[PDB]
């Protein structure tokens, strides 16, 4: 989750969200890098009493700027391709879970043995046990094995939703008669936050996603526990 | 094919009435015929209540917002059925 | 640009009077709203 | 006295240009190398360092003993 | 000499330093001794005096060289009212604040925050360089 | 004679007039509906206490800023205004539905209001998204109220088109060749071109989402077999060219008044200026699935529309570049105007660039539906088109009116907007990153500092309307009538002087073929 | 595209014509400040007896201030350019902008 | 023939710059003040 | 013989992000083959591997509509 | 019959329609709807630029090609010249329009 | 007074009732889809109904009798009718798209197949067939009525004028008849919805483009043409066969591949 | 029928001051007047409806 | 004759940063804004459990 006056991403959970983040400070090393060059020209040109306002030959110069920018964008789109075809690529899942939006909360089922499913609601502020975050809580976590590849399958049983969870990098529309495949893994046990993302309504800003990251062995004995 | 008959040295006005009365109309008069002899029963099909057909979210705002514009009702079954 | 001086003065004052007259129509109206906010909520 | 020495009269404007731009490629540069080596090459170093160290079921275990989790407690 | 509105097919005067020679006189109509000046500039400039070419000068043209490019003081003022307007804005501001906002909510109370950090602590949030990173658990403070 | 005049027009300068006048009171619900916004986030907590609402203000807020301040003033104003005036013609191609373009505003304006007064309002973002949009989700007159205002504008900006074309091809002495004319001119006929394609588009969509809500279809409803991502297609197809459409005739002006205060005759590389215009046009027409990265769609097509989005930064690098070449070697008057120029083409740049980020499919992953994107488009819109109207507006001022703008007020109200904006849209970044959701009425606490030095800017802002009010009105009522305007011989719409006659070019220019 | 010295030699063939019209002078120096360089003395001394035979002074006081306009930041340039126009100014009885003053605000 | 000139190419007169600013200012308030009222309004439907 | 079920492996008829299809394929694959297994009668334990994999995939709610519209007579695929 | 019956422009044109007509057959051009072409605009040759008043507008293109034109009044009286290119132009009197 | 060929227009009302009526139409659909009355919309009807006959009564009273329509007027409208049948053209786009987005990736809500389950689709072979046969006739003769005008002869002008008539009609009347007689309809998915909604659009200009030719009949009548100028002729004629091409992109499209 | 153009040519160039939309004589007027009517009469009553419109009527 | 500037610059731009300064500072700090602060450094954490 995010903590005050923060400026980047919250920190990588996963390997995904983790070559997101050196690829964004590439990105945004050449983002500093044209606007800085482009401030000091601009200052440049207007810091001198001399002049010379009669006729200038285009041609020579316009090449340059056009192979440079064009340079520039291959060193970037390259990197970003190798990425997206990676958040992409085959994946051997061991568990799948369903998630289904609903105006205004979202419900999960873990049906590969069992018939498992629940509900997920924000909890209320006025309900909020101390050290608890407000609008970020929620009755009943997601319960994840960590360290394994799991298959998130979002959709909707409503109006449009969005799945999210920044810091393992995810984020999957939920659209109704749709399955929408994302794949998630973390490298780590732990409590990781996202909210909904796409506008449902008048309480879009009020139906949080909570997992816990936990070892198989726990996992397991809670699922029977939630049938 | 990009012809099967010919003209240019001499025309007009011409040359397209003749087109008109002599291929264009003489078509229609087919097609009218072939139609002719195609008409009549349609084997009104028989009904299931799909889920996907006769949709109605919101009643439609004329007659009892239950009947489309162009409603037959020997061919155009209701959500509960055909008609009485 | 050049141009003649101004038909019709506006002076220190006159704009001072211009000035503050255009802020309170801005102001006003949505400051009173705003005030009573309260006076709208729970129904 | 004396005669002044004559001076650059031509191109003056674009004179100053051929030195500036100059400054502004490396100026620009510097920034960005700036960049790589204060916060990129830094960021690595972190998750590099971060990492081999690292043991999951320790600090899940840890976790678990500060009774963060519904299902394990 | 008066410009018209009216005037605007015709040529004009400018003080433009990349247009240093406009296409009209500054001053169109001659005073018996401005002819007379103006006969005198037929003959020797040697026998001209500095009060006179001064005026033909001024004839000629409206404004000088460094008078057409003397800079100003305008920038203080521009400065300053602006910093004015933006020290009044901070007013509506307090105003705002006093009758419109009502209480934030309990969770940024001090003792919540405080609760709320551990937990946060407790779960390691940004463990490598945010947030969690920052504490020491060993001797249990923040990183000096 | 009032009646004749002002609600019976064929003239293109009185028209111009009416959509100033028309987009300047716009803009005034605009900001205010922007300020909502900015109170309702300025602490946390709830200040409406109703969602909905808040919904409704941020829905209002975006369609009247489009649709009803930029396009009128930009298009609609300085182009009615401008154009016969850079061309010779003595008024436009088809004066009179010229002048039913300008009336069917103000009804569609209207219908907009009207939405969010009956019912629960339209709180459904400007993409109308359904099912959300739907007749289930959002039941009653709200949505249909919405659509017909689209409607309206739709045709205004239709018709207006195809006049701008016509008198742009049709209307230019017989001497005088599309590559002599202006290149406000151009851009404005571009822009033409980019509203005549997609309009439709936009058109047919909602009239599909119209009936889905009305007569039983299901375009968009699974349940009939239909598809809600068939509508972000046809939407997004309109709606990136949209954007280029909102942004163009600004380049056009911003070319004018860095060549004018430069003291340059012409501006540099005209013809990759064209070129450069043209590019945007077209590729502005196969990249619109970029506002689709998180539906679902295949890797592949994805890789396609990240690559085909890139490539927009070369024709706009190239502009940016000429106008910095212009400004090489002039003789700098820092106008007030100028100054909004050279503020535009910064600040443009970096919201160009934050631009550019997005295009990745990859980050935009986690920048999707993030405060990020909409610092991005303020970047881009309220210092890009804004930056460029307020130029424009004051550059051509006197011209229009026959006054001057005290100049010492001029500078500053831009030195206060440039703070306010700044200070405004500048921390939203880091929202993005940290991951704050778009069109959110709270927020948690992590979120607080940023949202409230955001909300800071806005009332810095507001400032600087509300004296740019107090600026006309002193123009006005000083009454500075202009004699001697510069550098007419390049600049043929200051030469019937100012303000020009009703009719002008009765008797048109003289230009030699050789 | 020509070399330095054509040009300059075709700036002074310009002022020289013997009968130089008003027009002619004006559109010669206009254009001519229009480049990326100060002007050579020789051109100067032409334009400046151009404006000895049209009969006007106040021309010829302009002249100089453009050129040193045009230098901008090169103090070393006018001063430069006075000593090689000196015999041209004292011949024609033509006053530099500093000495009648002009070049106070 | 219509009027031609300063102040006169405008639906409104600035023959008086008191009546001007009254003008002004109902014209841009009103249009500052509708969200306000709208706002409102939707509260008290309730 | 042969299950080891853990959930539904890649399939490469179903490669993207829209996995609706391959949802849809396993529940008609079910349907039909546990048709022809009781127009013969007995084992339906043929046609378990496709049970399996409709059920990791499929939402409930889809599966129990189409459960409902297959007794109504009302389903839209072919089986 | 394959008669008539369809009138002409030479029977039923009118008004402006008429005069543009009419004046293009004795090879006029009244309401400048062709682009004039450039003399030599020497001083002995100007472009002579006809009009009903004692103004017209000119726009030099001062050599093919330019993307800009150059736009002045050019008056009644002794010739003008284009104050980029330095070519002649002098206004003529009315006779579009006596 | 001007030395340009280009028409100033008299100041004209009509501008503002056109929008004026356009608020009314939309009002009052608005009005009708949610409150059951048609009020407001008879009202936007009527208005804009007369709207559209003083406009173009203007248009001809500027051009055949008071001769405003020079050969530079004449240029503009060639380009304005070009660009608005180009607008045409990227409208119908959007609901070929539509139909083109659904039958090729049938949802399993549709039974997964295309033709959906429960869909019986006409047979394209029948009056579909004809009805192609009608509006490619009168492509034919229009192009006849149009080298009769040139060629000056008023009496064979005004026969392949009315044949042409006479075939909309028809194609109107079929196409009313297959309306009545579809075993599904509008409310049936998103096959109707993509069937009625294009062909109705379509149907919609058929109509707008026989009435366009009507008018010109009775100009005709009533000598409004020369051999040389009769831009009301051609614009009616362009978008005669802007009407038939759609017609055949829907058949080949919806009719024949789609089923 | 005739040819009677010239015949509306004349009616319609006579140099009365009168605009185009209003030079066909007392019909013009009455049709522009009725047409006038209705637009301002059905605006207002939109407005009416708008109106009532805006308030729940439970 | 001096203009505006000359005349009345000095104490535009003096009282005009004056005054800006001041009631800034007083708005930051004074009338309970809530900033929420990066707790590190600042806040002692305590039990929650
Ligand atoms: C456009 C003008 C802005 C002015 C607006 C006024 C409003 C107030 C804001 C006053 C702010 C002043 C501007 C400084 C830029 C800082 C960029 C940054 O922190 O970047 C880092 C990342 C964060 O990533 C990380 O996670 C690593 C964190 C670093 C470790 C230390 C953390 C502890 C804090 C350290 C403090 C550093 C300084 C930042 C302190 C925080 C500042 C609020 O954030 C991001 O991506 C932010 C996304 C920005 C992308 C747009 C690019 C604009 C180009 C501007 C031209 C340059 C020419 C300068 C030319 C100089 C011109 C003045
Ligand atoms: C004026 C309006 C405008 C303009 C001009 C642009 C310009 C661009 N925009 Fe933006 N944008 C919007 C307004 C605009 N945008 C709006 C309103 C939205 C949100 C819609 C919504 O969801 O509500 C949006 C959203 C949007 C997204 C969607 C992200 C998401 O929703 O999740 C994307 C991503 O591809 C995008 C990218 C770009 C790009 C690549 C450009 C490019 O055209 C920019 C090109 C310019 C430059 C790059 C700078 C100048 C160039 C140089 C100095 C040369 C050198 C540069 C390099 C070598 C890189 N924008
Ligand atoms: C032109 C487009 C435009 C402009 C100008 C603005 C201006 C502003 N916008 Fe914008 N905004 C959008 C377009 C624009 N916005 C869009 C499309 C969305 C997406 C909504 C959605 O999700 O559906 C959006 C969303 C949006 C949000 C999203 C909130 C959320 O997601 O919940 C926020 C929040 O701060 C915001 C704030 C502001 C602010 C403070 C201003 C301004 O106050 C900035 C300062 C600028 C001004 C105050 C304008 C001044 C101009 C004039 C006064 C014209 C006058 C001219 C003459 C007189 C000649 N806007
Ligand atoms: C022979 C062809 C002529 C058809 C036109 C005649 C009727 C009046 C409507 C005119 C509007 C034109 C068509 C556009 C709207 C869609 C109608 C689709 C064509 C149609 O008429 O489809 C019919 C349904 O009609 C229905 O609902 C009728 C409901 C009519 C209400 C129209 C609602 C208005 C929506 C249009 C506004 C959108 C804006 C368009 C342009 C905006 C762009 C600027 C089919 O009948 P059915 O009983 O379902 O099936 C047959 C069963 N045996
Ligand atoms: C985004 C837009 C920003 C808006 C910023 C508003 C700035 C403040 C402007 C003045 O607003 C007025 O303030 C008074 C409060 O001081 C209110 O009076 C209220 O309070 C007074 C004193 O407390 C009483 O006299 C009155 O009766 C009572 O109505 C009054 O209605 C309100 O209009």
């Amino acid at each position: 989750m995010a903590y005050p006056m923060q400026l980047g991403f919250q920190d990588a959970t996963s390997p995904i969200m983790e070559e997101l983040l050196h690829f964004h400070d590439h990105t945004l090393m050449i983002v500093f890098l044209i606007s800085s060059l482009v401030l000091y020209i601009i200052s440049l040109m207007l810091t001198t009493k001399l002049t010379h306002t009669s006729t200038m030959d285009a041609q020579e110069v316009e090449t340059i700027w056009t192979i440079l920018p064009a340079i520039i964008l291959i060193l970037i789109a390259l990197p970003s391709l190798r990425i997206l075809y990676m958040m992409d690529e085959i994946n051997n899942p061991s568990l799948t879970v369903k998630t289904m939006g609903h105006q205004w909360y979202w419900s999960y089922e873990y049906t590969d043995y069992e018939d498992l499913s629940f509900d997920s609601y924000m909890i209320p502020t006025s309900e909020l046990k101390p050290g608890e975050l407000r609008l970020l809580e929620v009755d009943n976590r997601v319960v994840l094995p960590m360290e394994m590849t799991i298959r998130m399958l979002v959709s909707s049983e409503d109006v449009l939703h969005s799945w999210a969870v920044p810091s393992l990098g995810l984020k999957t529309d939920a659209i109704p008669g749709r399955l929408n495949q994302t794949t998630l893994m973390s490298s780590r046990p732990g409590l990781y936050y996202g909210q909904c993302s796409e506008i449902c309504g008048s309480n879009h800003s009020f139906m949080p996603i909570v997992l816990e990251l936990v070892p198989l062995k726990y996992f397991e004995k809670w699922s029977a526990s939630m049938l | 094919a990009s012809a099967a008959k010919g003209d240019h040295g001499g025309t007009g006005a011409r040359t397209w009435r003749f087109l008109t009365f002599g291929l264009a109309l003489p078509s229609v008069a087919l097609c009218t015929l072939n139609s002719w002899l195609h008409s009549g029963h349609r084997e009104r099909p028989a009904f299931i209540p799909y889920h996907h057909l006769r949709i109605r979210t919101k009643p439609f705002s004329w007659g009892d917002g239950n009947h489309t514009f162009f409603h037959n009702p020997r061919v155009n079954p209701l959500p509960t059925g055909y008609e009485k | 640009i050049t141009a003649k001086p101004a038909k019709t003065p506006t002076s220190p004052k006159e704009q001072a009077i211009g000035l503050s007259v255009t802020f309170l129509s801005f102001l006003l109206p949505a400051g009173w709203v705003l005030y009573h906010l309260d006076n709208y909520k729970k129904s | 006295s004396t005669a002044l020495a004559k001076p650059q009269m031509r191109g003056l404007l674009a004179r100053r240009l051929r030195f500036h731009i100059v400054g502004a490629f490396m100026v620009s540069l510097g920034f960005a190398t700036f960049y790589k080596f204060a916060v990129a090459e830094k960021r690595k170093k972190a998750y590099a360092d971060f990492y081999r160290n690292y043991d999951s079921m320790k600090d899940f275990e840890e976790m678990r003993k500060a009774g963060i989790f519904q299902s394990a407690k | 000499s008066v410009v018209k509105s009216e005037d605007y097919a015709l040529p004009s005067y400018v003080d433009r330093r990349d247009y240093p020679l406009p296409d009209v006189a500054h001053v169109k109509n001659l005073s018996a001794s401005q002819k007379a000046l103006k006969e005198k500039e037929k003959a020797s400039w040697s026998s001209l005096s500095i009060d006179e070419k001064v005026e033909l000068y001024r004839l000629k043209f409206k404004e000088s060289f460094a008078e057409m490019n003397r800079s100003t003081n305008e920038w203080k003022t521009v400065v300053g009212a602006a910093m004015f307007f933006i020290g009044f804005t901070a007013l509506l501001l307090i105003w705002e604040k006093h009758y419109v906002y009502g209480p934030i909510p309990h969770t940024f109370e001090e003792e919540w925050v405080a609760k709320q950090t551990k937990r946060m602590l407790d779960m390691k949030v940004a463990p490598i360089q945010g947030f969690s990173a920052k504490w020491d658990y060993d001797k249990n403070e923040w990183k000096k | 004679m009032f009646i004749n005049r002002w609600l019976f027009s064929t003239n293109h300068k009185d028209i111009g007039t009416l959509y100033l006048l028309f987009g300047a009171w716009a803009g005034m619900v605009g900001t205010a509906l922007s300020l909502l916004i900015r109170a309702e986030l300025g602490q946390p907590g709830t200040l409406l206490g109703d969602d909905q609402i808040y919904n409704v203000v941020v829905t209002a807020h975006a369609f009247v800023m489009i649709f009803f301040m930029v396009m009128p003033i930009m298009i609609g104003g300085f182009g009615n205004w401008l154009v016969p005036l850079m061309i010779g013609a003595p008024d436009m191609a088809f004066p009179r539905m010229n002048n039913m373009s300008f009336w069917l505003l103000p009804p569609s304006f209207l219908l907009l209001l009207a939405s969010s007064m009956v019912e629960a309002g339209a709180g459904t973002g400007w993409t109308v998204y359904p099912p959300l949009a739907g007749n289930l989700a959002h039941a009653g007159a709200s949505v249909d109220l919405t659509i017909f205002s689209l409607h309206l504008a739709g045709v205004s900006s239709i018709l207006g088109a195809i006049n701008f074309i016509t008198t742009i091809i049709n209307m230019k002495p017989p001497a005088m060749s599309q590559y002599q004319t202006p290149l406000f001119v151009w851009s404005v006929m571009i822009t033409a071109v980019l509203l005549l394609l997609s309009l439709p588009v936009l058109a047919a969509g909602i009239t599909m989402l119209l009936t889905d809500r009305n007569l039983n279809t299901t375009f968009f409803d699974p349940a009939g077999g239909g598809d809600p991502i068939l509508y972000q297609h046809l939407f997004w197809f309109f709606g990136h060219p949209e954007v280029y459409i909102l942004i163009l005739p600004g380049f056009g002006m911003i070319s004018h008044i860095v060549t004018y205060y430069s003291g340059k005759k012409e501006p540099f590389g005209y013809m990759g200026m064209v070129w450069a215009m043209m590019s945007i046009g077209f590729l502005g027409f196969i990249v619109w699935a970029h506002h689709m990265f998180t539906v679902g769609m295949d890797v592949d097509t994805r890789a396609y529309f990240t690559s085909a989005t890139m490539i927009i930064a070369i024709p706009t690098g190239v502009k940016v570049f000429s106008w910095l070449a212009t400004l090489h070697g002039g003789n700098i008057k820092w106008s007030p105007a100028m100054m909004w120029a050279l503020g535009f083409i910064f600040l443009f740049t970096v919201g160009g660039l934050t631009g550019i980020v997005l295009a990745n499919s990859s980050l935009d992953i986690v920048l999707h539906d993030t405060y990020y994107v909409v610092a991005h488009f303020h970047y881009v819109l309220s210092m890009g088109a804004v930056f460029a109207i307020m130029g424009g507006f004051v550059h051509w001022f006197p011209l229009f009116s026959g006054y001057t703008l005290n100049d010492t007020w001029a500078k500053i109200h831009f030195a206060i907007m440039f703070v306010g904006v700044n200070m405004t849209f500048f921390p939203q970044h880091f929202l993005g990153l940290s991951g704050m959701p778009r069109r959110y009425s709270d927020y948690p606490d992590a979120y607080t500092m940023w949202n409230t030095i955001s909300s800071m800017g806005s009332f810095i802002s507001l400032t600087a309307v509300m004296l740019m009010v107090f600026i006309i009105w002193e123009a006005f009522a000083s009454k500075r009538e202009v004699l001697t305007v510069d550098l007419t011989t390049t600049n043929l719409e200051w030469l019937n002087g100012c303000p020009p006659p009703y009719h002008t070019f009765e008797e048109p220019t003289y230009v030699n073929l050789k | 595209h020509e070399t330095d010295e054509e040009f300059d030699a075709r700036w002074v063939t310009y002022f020289n014509k013997p009968d130089i019209d008003a027009w002619e002078l004006r559109k010669g120096m206009n254009t001519l400040v229009g480049y990326d360089l100060v002007p050579e003395p020789k051109i100067i001394d032409a334009a400046l007896r151009a404006c000895r035979r049209l009969n006007d002074f106040a021309s010829a006081v302009r002249i100089l201030e453009v050129v040193k306009d045009k230098a901008g930041p090169h103090k070393e340039i006018y001063p430069y350019v006075i000593q090689e126009l000196r015999p041209t100014l004292n011949e024609l009885g033509i006053s530099t902008p500093e000495e009648l003053g002009l070049d106070k605000v | 023939h219509y009027e031609e000139g300063p102040g006169k190419n405008i639906p409104f007169s600035v023959e008086n710059k008191w009546r001007l600013l009254a003008m002004m200012t109902l014209f841009f308030g009103s249009g500052f003040a509708a969200p306000f009222f709208i706002v409102r309004h939707q509260l008290l439907k309730k | 013989k042969i299950k080891n079920y853990q959930t539904a492996p890649f399939d490469s008829r179903f490669p993207n992000q829209n996995q609706t299809r391959n949802c849809w394929q396993n529940y008609l694959d079910f349907h039909r083959c546990e048709k022809a297994m009781t127009a013969k009668g007995g084992d339906v334990s043929v046609c378990e591997w496709y049970r399996r994999v409709y059920k990791s995939l499929c939402p409930i709610s889809w599966v129990s509509t189409w459960d409902d519209r297959r007794a109504e007579g009302t389903f839209p695929g072919k089986i | 019959a394959s008669g008539g019956g369809v009138p002409t422009d030479e029977e039923q044109a009118t008004g402006l329609e008429r005069e543009v007509m009419l004046a293009a057959r004795k090879g006029q051009d009244p309401y400048n709807i062709l682009a004039p072409k450039a003399t030599s605009g020497t001083k002995e040759d100007p472009n002579l630029v006809p009009s009903i008043t004692n103004k017209r507008i000119v726009g030099c293109i001062c050599e093919e090609d330019n993307s800009t034109v150059i736009w002045f009044w050019l008056h009644k009286g002794e010739a003008q010249r284009c104050p980029s290119c330095g070519t002649h132009y002098k206004l003529v009197p009315h006779q579009l329009a006596h | 007074h001007q030395t340009h060929a280009y028409h100033m227009v008299n100041p004209s009302p009509w501008p503002l009732t056109g929008a004026l009526s356009a608020l009314l139409m939309t009002s009052g659909l608005t009005m009708w889809f949610h409150f059951n009355s048609m009020t407001l919309l008879m009202i936007g009807l009527t208005t804009n109904m007369l709207t559209m006959y003083q406009w173009w009564r203007d248009v001809i009273r500027e051009s055949t009798f008071q001769g405003h329509h020079t050969p530079a007027v004449q240029k503009g409208l060639r380009y304005g009718m070009i660009l608005f049948i180009i607008s045409e053209v990227l409208f119908f786009t959007g609901f070929f798209w539509a139909f083109y987005h659904s039958s090729l990736a049938p949802t399993p809500e549709l039974g997964g197949c295309w033709p959906p389950t429960g869909i019986h689709p006409l047979n394209p072979l029948e009056v579909p067939l004809l009805n192609t046969s009608v509006l490619l006739a009168s492509g034919v003769s229009i192009t006849w009525a149009h080298h009769s005008l040139m060629e000056g002869d008023r009496k064979h002008m005004l026969q392949a004028l009315f044949i042409t008539i006479t075939l909309g009609v028809y194609f109107t009347l079929l196409q009313a008849s297959e309306y009545y007689e579809a075993p599904f309809t509008i409310s049936d998915g998103v096959y109707g919805s993509t069937f009625f909604v294009a062909t109705g659009f379509h149907g919609l200009h058929v109509i707008i483009g026989s009435t366009f030719l009507i008018v010109c009949f009775f100009r005709q009548l009533k000598f409004h043409f020369t051999s040389n100028h009769h831009f009301g002729f051609e614009a009616a004629a362009w978008y005669w066969h802007f009407v038939d091409v759609v017609w055949l992109f829907l058949y080949v499209s919806i009719y024949w591949w789609g089923s | 029928f005739e040819n009677r153009v010239a015949e509306k040519q004349k009616l319609f160039q006579e140099d009365n001051g009168l605009p185009v939309h209003l030079k066909g004589g007392a019909t013009d007027n009455i049709l522009y007047r009725v047409t006038m009517t209705l637009c301002l009469g059905g605006t207002l009553y939109s407005l009416y409806c708008l109106g009532w419109a805006s308030f729940p009527h439970k | 004759a001096p203009d505006f500037h000359d005349k009345y610059g000095n104490a535009v731009l003096a009282s005009g940063a004056t005054f800006c300064v001041a009631v800034w500072v007083y708005m930051a700090t004074q009338i309970g804004i809530e900033w929420n602060p990066s707790p590190v450094g600042r806040v002692t954490p305590k039990e929650w459990r």
